[PDB]
C-alpha cells in the first residue's frame, strides 16, 4: 500500500482521500459546488526542444 | 360599409393591401403627365389615403353609435418604414401591427413584433376581463426583450435575470397560435392568468402547446360555470381571481 | 457605399455591442465567484507560508519556471504582459527550462524560446480551478518532469492590484533539499523517518500553484 | 499571551482563524498527538484520520483529509488540509460502502487503477470508527 | 522593375503590403484594439504606422506651415532608407523620430535628440 | 399540414427552426466560438450544419459541375430522412457525409466509404 | 490534364477563406484547421504569377499537382516564389518526357502519374 514508492505525490495522496470523502457524504447535502470540485478537464502535452510535441494524455 | 355605420351598426374594412392602390394611382397621375413626386408619387397621394381613413370612426349617441373600423395594409421593402408610402399611412392610422419574417422563421407565429406594434387608444377598447391581466403582461415581455442577450450565455447568470428567461421563454410560447384557430376572450384570460403569476415556469418549454389543449378542456367540465361568468360579466371579481387561481393549481398540479 | 451596404453593416455592429455590453456584466458575476476562491486561497495560503516566515528557508548559493495563464482570449493585455515578464527573466537564466500552463501562453514564448517549453496544459481558463486539479499537475511535474531535482523552481501569476489594475507576480518555490540548509530549523521538532522535507516539497508546490492559479 | 490561536482552512472554506482554542487532536505520521496553550514548536505530516477542537463548552469532532500541522513558536497551531467532513450527520454508512466495496474490485482491475484503491480502502476503514 | 530596377520594386511591394494590413485591421482596432492583435499582427502595426509617419516630408514651399525647413530626398537614399526598416533595423526608434523627418539619417538623429528632452 | 399530411409539416417545421438558431448564433460562434455555447445549442448547432449540408443534391444535368451522378430523391424518403436526422439518430456521422448527397442510405454508405 | 490535378480546388480555396476568417478570432488551432490553413495559405502563393509571363500548359499541370496534393506544406511561404521556377528548370532538364507526354496526350494515364509522382517527391528531397 505503498505511496511514496509506486503510488503518487503527497498531493495526490491527500487528493484521492479528498474525492473520496466528499463522496462519502450524503447525497442530499452535496451542493453543486463539489461536484464541479471534483470534475475536470485538463490534458497535458510534452514538448521537445524543436517545438516537437508527445501524444496528448488526460491529467 | 358606412352604410352600416351610418343606420347605427358596426362594419370591418380591411384595406389589402393600401401599397398596391398607390402604385396604380400612381400609373394613372405619371400617364396623364401630372407632376412627380418622391418615388414618382404625385403630391395628392396623402390626401388620397387621409381621405379614406378619416371616413372610418365612431358615431356619436346622436348620429346612431355607429361605427367603422379599418385595417389598412402596408408592405415594406426589407422593414424600411421610412420609405414614402409607409410614412403617410403610419401618420395617419392609430397604431401598427408591424410583423417581421424573421420572427416568423423562430416559430412565434403570428410573428407580431411586440416591441414595435403597438396602440393609442389601447385600453380603452379591451375588455377589462382580459385587462386585468395583461397590464403586466407588457411589463414582463418588456423586460424580457432587455435581458434577451444573456439567455445565449452560460448558467453564470445570477438568479433575478435568470427569472425573467424563465417567463419570456413561455410567455411568448403561449402567444403562438395556429392559423384558423380564433379563442374567445373567456379561453384566453385563463391562458394568460396562468402565464402572468407563473405556474408554467415549472412545465417544460416543449409541453408548452399541449398545455394549452388539455387546460381548455378541462375547465369546459369541471369549471364551465366560471369561463360563462367572464363570458356574460367581462371582468374579473375577487372572488373569481381566487375561484381561477384554485382550478389552475389544481390543474398544473395533477399534471 | 450604398443605402443597403450601410444598413447591413450598421446593423452588424449593434449586434456587436449587444455581444460584448452583455459579456461585461456576465463578468462581474464570475468576478464575484472567484473572490470565494480567492480569498480562500489566499487565507489557506498564510496558513502555510506562517511557517516559513518564523523558519527562515531562503534558498543559498537548470531551473524550473511555470507560467500561470488561461487559454481564451479577449481579456485585455495579460497574455503579453506575463509573456514580457518571463522574457525578462528568461535573458538571465537561458538555460532554464518552462512549462507554461496554457494553449495560449504557450503560442506567445513558443515564437521566442521554443526549446525551453517541454511541457503544457490546457482547459483551466474555463471555471475557477480547485486544489483537486491543482494537486494533480503538480503531480506530473514530478512524474515526468522531475521537479525535485531542480535547485530552484520559479512561479509566475498575477496578482490583481484593482479592478482596473493588475501586476504580474512571481513567487520562488524552495524544494525538499532547501528545507534542510534552512537557518532556523533546529526550533522545529522533527523526526527523520517520515521524509518530513520531502513530503512538504510534494505538498508546497500544489497549494501555492492553487494560490497563483485561484 | 494566554491561550493557542488556531488557524484551520481550506482551499474551498475556511474555518477557524486566529481563534483560541484550550486543545487540539489531530491525527500525526509519527501517530497521534495533542496540543494545549503553550506547545513546543512540531511540524508532523497530517495523515487521514480525525480531528477535534475543543472549548471551555462541549468540543466539536470533524473529519480530515490530510495535511501539514505546524506549531508556531508564538504558541498559534496551523491546520492545513483539503477537504472536511462534520460529526457524523454529514456521511452515511449505506454511501460509503457502495464505492468501498467497489475498491476490493479495483485490485481487480489494473493495477495502475488499484494503485489508489489500496488508499482508499484505509481511508474508508476510519470512516467506519467514526460512527462511534 | 525593368525600369526602378528588381530591388525597388520588392522594397516598393513590401511598403504597401505593410501598409495594407494596417488597414485591413484597422476596424479591429477601434472596436478592440491592439491587446488583441496577434504577436505578427501588432509587430505589423508598429512598423507600418513607422512607415506611414516616415512618408511625410518637410516642403521648402510650406516652411511658413511646419516650421521646419524643406527636405529634398534623391531616390538612391530614399529607397535604402525604407529596405533597412523593412529590414527591422530601427524597430527601437521611437514613432515620433520618423514624423517630418528628410534623409534617413535625420532619424537616427532626431531621436537622439528626444533623450535630452525626455524628464 | 392539410396538404402534405401532418408528419410532414412537423418535420419541416423543425427543419426550419433549427436552421433559424443556427443563424443566429452567428454572432457567438465567431466571438465566443463553440465552446461557450451550451449543452442544447451545440447539439443543436452540429445537426444544423448537417441539415443545411444534407439540403445539396447533385443534379444530373450539372453532373459536367459537380462530377457525381445525378439523383432523385423520393418525397416519401426525403421525410424519413430528416426526421431520422431530427431524432438525432445519426449524431455520429461526419458532417461530409451529408454533403452532395441523395438519399439517406447513400449517407451511411459514404460515411463508410470514407472510413477506409 | 489540367482538370484531374485540380477538382475540388476552387472549393478547396473556399475553405481556405473560410478557415482565415475564423483563425481572426485569436484561439488556437487544431491539426485539421490548420492543415488547410498551411495548404491553402501556399496555393494562394502559388497562384500568383507575373505580368507578360504566360505559362503553357506542361507548366501549370506540374505546379497545381504538387499544391493540391501537399508538397509544398513542408516549405517556407517566401520559398513558394523561386521554388516555381526552380522545379520547371528541373523537369526541362531530367524528367523532359513527361512535359512532352502531357502536352501531347493533354490528359494523364496511369503510367503518366506513376512517373509524374515520382518525379515530384524526387524533387522534393534535393536541396
Amino acid at each position: 500500500s505503498a505511496w511514496r514508492k509506486a503510488g503518487i505525490s503527497y498531493a495526490a495522496y491527500l487528493n484521492v482521500a479528498a474525492q473520496a470523502i466528499r463522496s462519502s457524504l450524503k447525497t442530499e447535502l452535496q451542493t453543486a459546488s463539489v461536484l464541479n470540485r471534483s470534475q475536470t478537464d485538463a490534458f497535458y502535452t510534452q514538448y521537445k526542444n524543436g517545438t516537437a510535441a508527445s501524444e496528448p494524455t488526460p491529467i | 360599409g358606412e352604410w352600416f355605420r351610418d343606420n347605427g351598426k358596426h362594419a370591418l374594412i380591411v384595406y389589402d393591401d393600401l401599397s398596391k392602390q398607390a402604385v396604380a394611382y400612381r400609373q394613372l397621375s405619371l400617364l396623364l403627365r401630372r407632376p412627380p413626386g418622391r418615388e414618382a408619387y404625385p403630391g395628392d397621394v396623402f390626401y388620397l389615403h387621409s381621405r379614406l381613413l378619416e371616413r372610418a370612426a365612431k358615431l356619436s349617441e346622436k348620429e346612431g353609435s355607429g361605427s367603422l373600423t379599418a385595417l389598412p395594409v402596408i408592405e415594406t421593402q426589407g422593414g424600411d418604414v421610412s420609405a414614402y408610402i409607409p410614412t403617410n399611412v403610419i401618420s395617419i392610422t392609430d397604431g401598427q401591427i408591424f410583423l417581421e419574417a424573421e420572427l416568423f422563421y423562430k416559430g412565434i407565429r403570428p410573428a407580431i413584433n411586440v416591441g414595435l406594434s403597438v396602440s393609442r387608444v389601447g385600453s380603452a377598447a379591451q375588455v377589462k376581463a382580459l385587462k386585468q391581466v395583461a397590464g403586466s403582461l407588457k411589463l414582463f415581455l418588456a423586460q424580457y426583450r432587455e435581458v434577451a442577450a444573456f439567455a445565449q450565455f452560460g448558467s453564470d447568470l445570477d438568479a433575478s435575470t435568470k427569472q425573467t428567461l424563465v417567463r419570456g421563454e413561455r410567455l411568448t410560447q403561449l402567444l403562438k397560435q395556429n392559423q384558423y384557430s380564433p379563442l374567445a376572450t373567456e379561453e384566453q384570460v385563463p391562458l394568460i392568468y396562468a402565464g402572468v403569476n407563473g405556474h408554467l415556469d415549472g412545465i417544460e418549454l416543449s409541453r408548452i402547446g399541449e398545455f394549452e389543449s388539455s387546460f381548455l378542456s378541462y375547465l369546459k367540465s369541471n369549471h364551465n360555470e366560471l369561463l360563462t361568468e367572464i363570458r356574460e360579466k367581462g371582468e374579473l371579481s375577487k372572488e373569481l381571481l381566487a375561484s381561477l387561481k384554485s382550478a389552475t393549481e389544481s390543474f398544473v398540479a395533477t399534471f | 457605399a450604398t443605402l443597403k451596404e450601410v444598413e447591413m453593416r450598421l446593423k452588424s455592429i449593434k449586434n456587436i455591442e449587444k455581444i460584448t455590453k452583455t459579456m461585461k456584466i456576465v463578468a462581474s458575476t464570475r468576478l464575484s465567484k472567484a473572490e470565494k476562491a480567492k480569498i480562500s486561497a489566499k487565507k489557506m495560503d498564510e496558513a502555510e507560508q506562517l511557517f516559513y516566515k518564523n523558519a527562515e528557508t531562503k534558498n543559498l548559493d537548470k531551473e524550473l519556471i511555470v507560467a500561470i495563464t488561461s487559454d481564451k482570449g479577449l481579456c485585455g493585455s495579460i497574455h503579453s504582459q506575463l509573456a514580457k515578464a518571463v522574457r525578462r527573466h528568461l535573458n538571465d537564466q537561458p538555460n532554464a527550462d518552462i512549462v507554461t500552463i496554457g494553449d495560449k501562453i504557450k503560442m506567445q514564448l513558443l515564437r521566442t524560446h521554443p526549446n525551453n517549453i517541454k511541457l503544457s496544459i490546457n482547459g483551466i481558463g474555463k471555471d475557477a480551478p480547485t486544489f483537486q486539479e491543482s494537486a494533480l499537475i503538480a503531480d506530473k511535474l514530478l512524474s515526468v518532469m522531475k521537479a525535485g531535482t531542480y535547485p530552484k523552481i520559479s512561479i509566475f501569476y498575477n496578482d490583481p492590484v484593482s479592478s482596473l489594475s493588475f501586476e504580474p507576480s512571481e513567487k520562488p518555490i524552495f524544494n525538499a533539499k532547501t528545507i534542510e540548509q534552512s537557518p532556523s530549523f533546529g526550533k522545529f521538532e522533527i523526526d527523520t523517518d517520515a521524509n518530513v522535507p520531502r513530503d512538504l516539497f510534494e505538498y508546497t508546490l500544489a497549494n501555492q500553484m492553487l494560490t497563483a492559479m485561484a | 499571551s494566554s491561550g493557542l490561536k488556531l488557524q484551520f482552512a481550506l482551499p474551498h472554506e475556511t474555518l477557524y482563524s486566529g481563534s483560541e482554542v484550550t486543545q487540539v487532536n489531530l491525527p500525526a505520521k509519527s501517530g497521534r498527538i495533542g496540543v494545549l496553550a503553550n506547545h513546543v514548536p512540531t511540524v508532523e505530516q497530517l495523515l487521514p484520520g480525525v480531528v477535534e477542537v475543543m472549548e471551555g463548552s462541549n468540543s466539536k469532532k470533524f473529519f480530515i483529509s490530510g495535511g501539514f500541522a505546524t506549531v508556531q513558536p508564538d504558541s498559534q497551531l496551523c491546520v492545513t488540509a483539503i477537504e472536511a467532513f462534520p460529526l457524523e450527520s454529514f456521511s452515511q454508512e449505506n454511501i460509503k460502502n457502495l464505492l468501498a466495496e467497489a475498491k476490493k474490485n479495483v485490485s481487480s482491475s489494473d493495477a495502475r487503477e488499484a494503485a489508489e484503491a489500496a488508499i482508499q480502502v484505509e481511508v474508508l476503514e476510519n470512516l467506519q470508527s467514526v460512527l462511534k | 522593375a525593368a525600369v526602378v530596377g528588381q530591388e525597388h520594386y520588392d522594397v516598393a511591394s513590401k511598403v504597401q503590403e505593410t501598409l495594407q494590413t494596417y488597414k485591413s485591421l484597422q476596424d479591429i482596432i477601434a472596436i478592440l484594439g491592439m491587446d488583441e492583435l496577434s504577436e505578427q499582427d501588432k509587430l505589423t502595426v508598429e512598423r507600418a504606422r513607422k512607415i506611414q509617419r516616415f512618408l511625410s516630408q518637410p516642403f521648402a514651399v510650406a516652411e511658413v506651415f511646419t516650421g521646419i525647413p524643406g527636405k529634398l530626398v534623391r531616390l538612391k537614399d530614399t529607397v535604402a532608407s525604407f529596405k533597412a526598416v523593412l529590414e527591422g533595423k530601427y524597430d527601437n526608434i521611437p514613432e515620433h523620430a520618423f514624423y517630418m523627418v528628410g534623409g534617413i539619417e535625420d532619424v537616427v538623429a532626431k531621436a537622439e535628440k528626444l533623450a535630452a528632452e525626455a524628464n
